[PDB]
């Protein structure tokens, strides 16, 4: 259920915190990537949910936990940071995922290009300590702040996922809770207590009527019904994998900040800079498991969704080579200068140079007069806090601040779902349009019930498929994505000699590694993976392997390199858990074969 | 469990200026150096903090500087027992009377020596006039029965006009 | 004739920042510095029957190495013995040894004890050949075993799979590791941790041990320290790293003169033994910037690395740049007064000294040490370009002049959190950019002869300290001689057009009649100048680093 | 001193563990599906109540699977369509019917221990031989375990690192890290 809004209006001064000042200073707001005040997400329905905590204590009659109080876990979900001792039930998230209320697109639009006018909305006020004594201002206690001018009207997507068994009863109830809490809130942000952040809050739909329907009913009620996982259904029907490959090329845009943790080390988690493959995989159920047994189709691994990389000469960007180096000084990619593929080219006369980690490298070609166009993921890191709920403030007891790296909007990415002509014939026969239904909105990442996570996807036209250079000379390998194999004993281990087993035996030839005392053979570097398993509410087994951008090479040694065996390969991805996006892989890229050390980068209203 | 109000007071009527008040902004609507503060919609109005303070002020008096009754009221960033203020005190606009607007007040050092205008030393204050009213805008959370005698207390001394507020206290405003 | 060992630890930012808790932290340097020192000599006694461990230890200091007679020359037969120490110091050893099955035994010993006592700990090593009847072999040595060295890490096997949170097993409190055993967090609750936090915060006590060599000022309660770095408006990281040095290293047969191995070894042995001197004195020197918190009990910083070229400390964020600086200073000043540097630096560079740069990350406490680091790393790189922009006149090759330089930024939480768009969001124009960066920290009259002098000059870090300075003085009843209304009128500006800032400077200047030293034109109606067919200015910097000197 | 490695390929996951059953007896099990990741300990005789029904492949089955005990662990891992990879450790040399057998050399083992979730629940699972642990993060956990935690207790499971030379410059590394049993602490 989508389109219920929540509407805000402002009637007096409000101020969001950052947590910090900035300069002269001491307090400024939180500013959305146009610019502009806004309400994050987070305070929305943190404010609300202290609103419904309210009512519950009026109908638990104050006591701390009861039947209301489980509506409210119920509702908002339950807080197991804070809960504690051996608590068996699972903790259920919320029902309600709120966005963070944006000003009206309209106005917004307005201040396109308008600076002055961007600053305008905002305004300086003052404060000061009185010394109790000698009854004036006390010095190095005088203080400006940020304030954002009243009247400010601002508004948020509300979604409810209501279980569709839920009895017509409960859905009043919890509409009633809803209401009764927009009724009750009178304030938010900072300085409530003096008079900053007075607000109506409404819901789109909720009315009086709403309460009435409580305040004759409440009595009846009962605790909300248990909660429940969303199984999978498997069902056997997949035509089993036949050539082609069709490729459906995937383009994401980020319309709010994602979060997509890369790891987390206590109060913080760090972000990603491309989106995870497995992430989507919830969508592919959500618009093709009428289709075909996606389930059936992964473990049998006729499905692989590649990662989301950011968009580059309108395709998908590729992770750096870790075979380029720069000039330790003057020169590397990020200078558009003093570029050196150590897999060809020796190492200047006296000049060192480190090798390039970081970012995306564009299209190459055998001879393109200029080094890759190079990528780069604009982030930032927004930081949160939790209130202590009965002293009303943050405490290292209830775990303080916390803090997201967030890819914010506006970044743009591509991914590829790869089917074989087996599934694409069962889909398009039951639906020749399916292309088309694929656009989606949906929310993906950490946090993704708040203001993180909001995407598009859209499918483009289908691609056509890679075709590696066969090279009976040398093989040369680039890990687009992270390469993660099994040890002789299925543990996880990185060793490149057995991966140079593996790919040898795969393209049944034999290899041999570039011996010469001056150009690198190898340049890898270690990967160790947190994740979680939503289905089961524990963490996934560690995954350790190669970094995407790691590179090799090889001389041939004996056989020879089958184009057709190639081209398979790289769509299909080597090594484990190709499905989901690890083992991408490409072959005698010409990026890796070229020399690049003489070439230099290219040159680069409102109503 | 959300700060466990047993008993929420609203506690509002009309506050007169029994003198001329002046607020300071940073800037202010006024083309004096000492200029009104107002609203984000220019509009004159007494911000909830000065307001708050002034009340928390009188509140020491009485209480004779015994913070651990006050924090309890007024609530204290350092005890990890106390936290949030129970009473609040939204912003309330200035409604000046009908037909009437800021004065501008003038100001000016007299030299001890000579008895004449000090130089530089020469103000142009803006002022409401008497008379302009604006909403008594508190609220109050009680965790316990009926109402803290020293609340009570503070609003008799509203009631008397004894409480001050704004710039200028000693001489002549507020 | 035998071989060179060389023994190095990789990772170090990884290993020393992966978690957000100052004591394991502290823990963290002490494993890198035990092992290719402590941890080192056990493993060679254990080797080669010698007590290297027993002599550092009543020596507590690397100088017992000095000596040759008790390190013995093994290049003199007569002197025989199978080994000798080259050099120790923190994350790197090079030691000497005539024998390749007793050479392999030495790694695999010490690396057996890393894994053991330093759970987490990349370390690792290499023999190659020395035709040591060949002068310059030794030399050779060096120089080949770093390059081969440098594949070796990549084509080693995974040194991370070993903590796998495989099985599913129990989140770690401050780290992505599977928990392995209970510890305490700063106010006593019992909580889980993995087995490198807990091997951090053992190896801690170490520190305030081993630091009281250095001054009891700086840490005597953990734990105290700890619960307070969370009080703090702001943390610092502060990283450095000496100019040329690493060259110096990779050309040092020029500079020895007599090109037989036994010169080569005695002055680069010297050499690096003075460098960490020279480091610990100067840390001596800087922590005196501290001044306020002189009456209590520690310091408001922890060393991490101290020795080598590198410097790496946290401590608080408003102090670091004096901190920084006064280190910079008494650095070069320390530099100058050892004949193990002057004979090298004159020759290197025609000047007693040498220099280093240094990048500083000023952040909130729950900021994540890595990502500020990782700042820093980019920052001090910025600022090693003072190597292009100053040289030695008439230089063949061309090659840098003695300066150290700073660069620093204030991670404001608007303000991203990488370098790059750091930088960009500061370039509001396409030709303009509103930052003036790395500052020339070395004096002038030590620069006074060098080609770019005028540029180091105009670059200098005193501009900005000046200027700061400026904004800290006061009027008369007690206000700052720019109000600060007026001062976020200014950083509006900078986002608009340069003749709107230009405008807005005139104005507001014709008022406040100190912002007239802040003009940089020279035509005293802009803030910004030309350069590099760029408009830059400094000013910017000296609003937001108001705050931001001790 | 050794580490001995075995391997058998194509073999399905019921028939790889009804080989090893003569090792794996009383084995904890910890098995891993799409939809679950479920602990199962075998009977005396290394047999499960379940076997086909529960190591069933294709319906969302199992598809990468350990068991282990005092002496031996078993690995398996889905190679295709349910055919997959066993892989036994042992400590000591043990001969499988129809396994190929290696070994690798180590110099030296130590223990990790690795906390489980959970806190002893305010009372047990219904089945005996069994314990239940419960912390909010993840909500219940049940493990065979059959003695009575206590109130405090913690459930730590153990495990032997393996060191050995792997570059010929002798630096060592872990080779490999064998689960041995849970312990109560």
């Amino acid at each position: 259920m989508r389109g219920i809004e929540i509407t805000i209006t402002m009637q007096s001064d409000w101020h969001v915190g950052t947590g910090m000042g900035r300069g002269e200073l001491d307090s400024v707001v939180q500013r959305d990537g146009d610019n502009l005040p806004y309400i994050p997400g987070k305070t929305l329905t943190g404010i609300l949910r202290d609103s419904c905590e309210q009512v519950a204590l009026g109908l638990d009659n104050g006591q701390t936990r009861g039947l209301w109080h489980g509506w409210i876990n119920f509702i908002f979900g339950d807080q197991p940071a804070l809960a504690q001792g051996a608590i068996e039930p699972e903790p259920r998230p919320a029902l309600i995922a709120i966005g963070s209320a944006h000003l009206d697109p309209k106005l917004k639009a307005a201040f396109q290009g308008k600076k002055q006018l961007q600053e305008a909305i905002a305004f300086m006020k003052p404060g000061v300590a009185i010394d109790a004594i000698t009854g004036t201002a006390k010095k190095d206690f005088l203080r400006f702040e940020e304030v954002v001018r009243l009247g400010a009207k601002l508004t948020a997507e509300v979604e409810l996922n209501l279980p569709d068994n839920l009895s017509e009863t409960n859905k009043k109830v919890i509409a009633g809770i809803l209401a009764s809490g927009a009724k009750l809130t009178e304030r938010l942000g900072g300085k409530r207590r003096r008079g900053n952040g007075r607000c109506e809050l409404k819901f789109s739909g909720y009315s009086d009527q709403q309460i009435q329907w409580l305040k004759d009913n409440y009595q009846s009620v009962d605790q909300p019904p248990k909660y429940q996982q969303n199984k999978l259904q498997s069902a056997g029907d997949n035509p089993e994998q036949q050539p082609p490959w069709h490729i459906i090329p995937l383009t994401i845009k980020t319309l709010s900040p994602v979060v997509l943790p890369a790891r987390t080390v206590g109060n913080v988690v760090e972000c990603l800079d491309y989106i995870p493959g497995r992430y989507l995989l919830g969508y592919i159920h959500k618009t093709l498991g009428e289709y075909f047994d996606v389930s059936q189709a992964i473990a049998a691994g006729d499905l692989i969704i590649t990662n989301a990389t950011i968009k580059i000469d309108g395709k998908a960007g590729r992770a750096t080579p870790f075979c380029l180096f720069g000039e330790k000084l003057d020169g590397g990619l990020g200078k558009g200068k003093g570029v050196y593929n150590r897999f060809q080219e020796s190492e200047p006369d006296g000049i060192q140079l480190k090798g390039e980690r970081g970012g995306y490298v564009g299209q190459f070609e055998q001879e393109q007069r200029n080094l890759p166009n190079t990528g780069k993921i604009n982030s930032e890191l927004f930081t949160h806090n939790t209130i202590q709920d009965d002293v009303q403030r943050p405490t290292s007891d209830v775990g303080g601040v916390y803090s997201y790296e967030a890819i914010i909007a506006g970044q743009t990415f591509v991914a590829e779902l790869r089917l074989p002509d087996s599934l694409v014939k069962q889909i398009t026969s039951k639906n020749k349009n399916w292309q088309a239904q694929l656009k989606a909105t949906i929310r993906i990442g950490q946090s993704k019930k708040d203001q993180y996570g909001k995407i598009e996807v859209t499918s483009g036209n289908s691609a056509d498929l890679p075709k590696p250079t066969g090279n009976n000379k040398t093989l040369s390998i680039w890990f687009l994505s992270d390469i993660l194999l099994r040890g002789d004993r299925l543990n996880f281990n990185a060793t490149p000699d057995d991966l140079k087993k593996y790919l040898e035996n795969a393209l049944d030839i034999k290899l041999k590694e570039r011996s010469d005392n001056d150009l690198i053979c190898i340049a890898l570097r270690s990967q160790r993976t947190e994740s979680w398993q939503v289905r089961w509410g524990l963490p996934r087994p560690s995954l350790v392997g190669w970094q995407a951008g790691s590179c090799l090479i090889y001389d041939i040694e004996s056989g020879t390199v089958n184009a057709e065996k190639l081209q398979e390969l790289m769509i299909t991805g080597i090594g484990d858990r190709c499905t989901e996006g690890y083992g991408q892989i490409g072959f005698n890229d010409p990026l890796l074969s070229a020399s690049l050390g003489k070439l230099t980068a290219k040159p680069k209203q409102s109503n | 469990m959300a700060r466990k109000v047993t008993t929420r007071w609203k506690i509002t009527g009309t506050l007169i200026a029994e003198t001329p008040l002046h607020i300071g902004g940073v800037g202010g609507d006024a083309d004096t150096d000492l200029a009104l503060a107002v609203n984000g919609a220019g509009e004159y109005y007494v911000p909830g903090t000065s307001l708050a303070g002034a009340l928390r002020g009188w509140m020491t008096q009485l209480l004779n500087n015994d913070e651990s009754q006050i924090k309890d009221l007024w609530g204290d960033h350092l005890d990890a027992k106390r936290g949030a203020s129970f009473v609040i005190v939204d912003d309330a606009v200035i409604h000046i009377p009908n037909n009437a607007d800021v004065e501008i007040r003038e100001g000016v050092g007299i030299d001890r020596h000579f008895g004449t205008a000090a130089n530089g030393f020469k103000y142009s204050r803006a002022v409401i006039p008497k008379g302009s009213k604006f909403k008594l805008p508190l609220t109050f959370d009680s965790q316990d029965d009926g109402l803290p005698n020293a609340l009570i207390q503070l609003l008799c001394a509203l009631e008397a006009g004894d409480i001050r507020l704004g710039a200028a206290k000693t001489r002549g405003l507020g | 004739q035998g071989f060179l060992v060389l023994i190095e630890t990789s990772g170090n930012q990884h290993f020393i920042f992966s978690t957000n808790k100052l004591r394991e932290n502290i823990g963290a340097s002490e494993l890198t510095y035990l092992a290719t020192t402590e941890i080192l000599f056990q493993g060679v006694d254990r080797v080669f029957q010698t007590n290297y461990y027993d002599q550092w230890s009543d020596t507590n200091s690397l100088n017992f190495l000095a000596d040759s007679k008790l390190n013995p020359a093994i290049d003199d037969p007569k002197n025989n013995a199978d080994i000798e120490i080259l050099l120790a110091t923190s994350g790197k050893a090079i030691a000497l040894v005539k024998e390749e099955g007793k050479a392999k035994q030495l790694i695999k010993e010490v690396t057996k004890q890393a894994l053991i006592n330093a759970p987490g700990l990349e370390i690792g090593g290499i023999y190659v050949n020395c035709n040591w009847q060949d002068k310059l072999g030794v030399a050779k040595a060096v120089k080949e075993a770093h390059k081969q060295f440098e594949v070796n890490r990549a084509k080693r096997a995974g040194a991370n799979g070993r903590f796998l949170r495989l099985p599913i097993a129990a989140g770690c409190s401050v780290s992505e590791l599977p928990a392995s055993d209970f510890d305490y967090n700063a106010d006593g609750d019992k909580i889980p941790v993995s087995t490198v936090s807990k091997v951090k915060r053992e190896t801690a006590k170490s520190a305030k041990k081993r630091l009281r060599s250095v001054d009891g000022r700086l840490v005597n309660d953990l734990a105290q320290l700890e619960k307070s770095f969370d009080e703090l408006d702001w943390l610092a990281v502060v990283h450095a790293d000496g100019n040329g040095l690493g060259q110096i290293l990779l050309s040092l047969e020029k500079y020895i003169g007599e090109q037989t191995n036994r010169n080569y070894i005695d002055k680069y042995r010297r050499l690096s033994l003075a460098l960490d001197n020279c480091t610990i004195n100067a840390f001596k020197m800087a922590i005196a910037v501290f001044k306020e918190d002189s009456k209590k009990i520690d310091l408001p910083i922890v060393p991490l690395i101290l020795g080598g070229d590198d410097l790496t400390v946290i401590c608080r964020g408003d102090y670091a740049l004096e901190f920084t600086r006064e280190f910079l200073e008494a650095f070069e000043g320390q530099t100058e007064t050892h004949d193990d540097i002057k004979v090298i630096a004159q020759k290197a560079f025609g000047v007693d000294r040498l220099s280093a740069c240094a990048g500083i990350s000023i952040i909130k406490p729950h900021f994540p040490f890595s990502v500020a680091y990782t700042l820093a790393e980019r920052l001090i790189k910025s600022a090693k370009e003072v190597k292009q922009k100053v040289t030695v006149t008439n230089s063949s090759p061309i090659t840098p002049f003695p300066c150290s330089a700073i660069d620093f930024h204030i991670l404001y939480d608007s303000s991203g959190i990488d370098f790059d768009r750091i930088r960009e969001k500061l370039r509001p124009e396409d030709n303009t950019e509103l930052y003036n960066r790395p500052y020339v920290v070395t004096a002038a009259e030590n620069l006074s002869q060098a080609q770019g002098y005028e540029w180091s000059q105009a670059h200098s870090l005193q501009t900005l300290a000046d200027r700061v300075s400026y904004l800290r003085s006061e009027d008369g009843e007690g206000k700052s001689a720019l109000p600060s209304s007026q001062s976020h009128a200014l950083r509006t500006a900078l986002y608009l057009e340069k003749n709107e800032a230009d405008a807005q400077y005139s104005l507001i200047s014709q008022r406040y009649k100190i912002l007239k030293n802040f003009a940089e034109d020279g035509e005293n109606k802009s803030l910004f100048h030309l350069e590099n067919g760029k408009y830059v200015t400094r000013f910017l910097d000296a609003l937001d680093a108001k705050d931001f000197f001790a | 001193k050794n580490l001995y490695h075995y391997h058998q390929y194509e073999i399905t996951l019921e028939s790889a563990v009804d080989s090893c059953k003569n090792h794996l007896q009383a084995a904890i099990g910890l098995l891993y599906s799409p939809q679950k990741c479920e602990l199962v300990k075998l009977d005396n005789s290394g047999k499960l109540v379940d076997s086909y029904n529960r190591l069933k492949f294709n319906n969302l089955g199992v598809f990468e699977a350990r068991f282990f005990n005092l002496n031996c662990e078993l690995r398996w891992v889905n190679e295709s369509n349910g055919n997959g990879t066993a892989v036994l450790l042992s400590e000591s040399d043990i001969t499988l019917t129809g396994f190929e057998k290696g070994l690798q050399e180590f110099i030296t083992a130590i223990d990790q221990q690795y906390l489980l979730w959970g806190e002893p629940a305010k009372h047990p699972p219904n089945a005996d031989g069994w314990q239940r642990l419960a912390e909010a993060r993840i909500g219940k956990l049940d493990i065979p375990l059959d003695n009575p935690l206590k109130p405090k207790d913690r459930v730590f499971l153990t495990s032997e690192e393996y060191i050995a030379e792997v570059d010929d410059f002798g630096n060592c590394a872990v080779i490999d890290e064998r689960l041995i049993k849970l312990e109560v602490k």
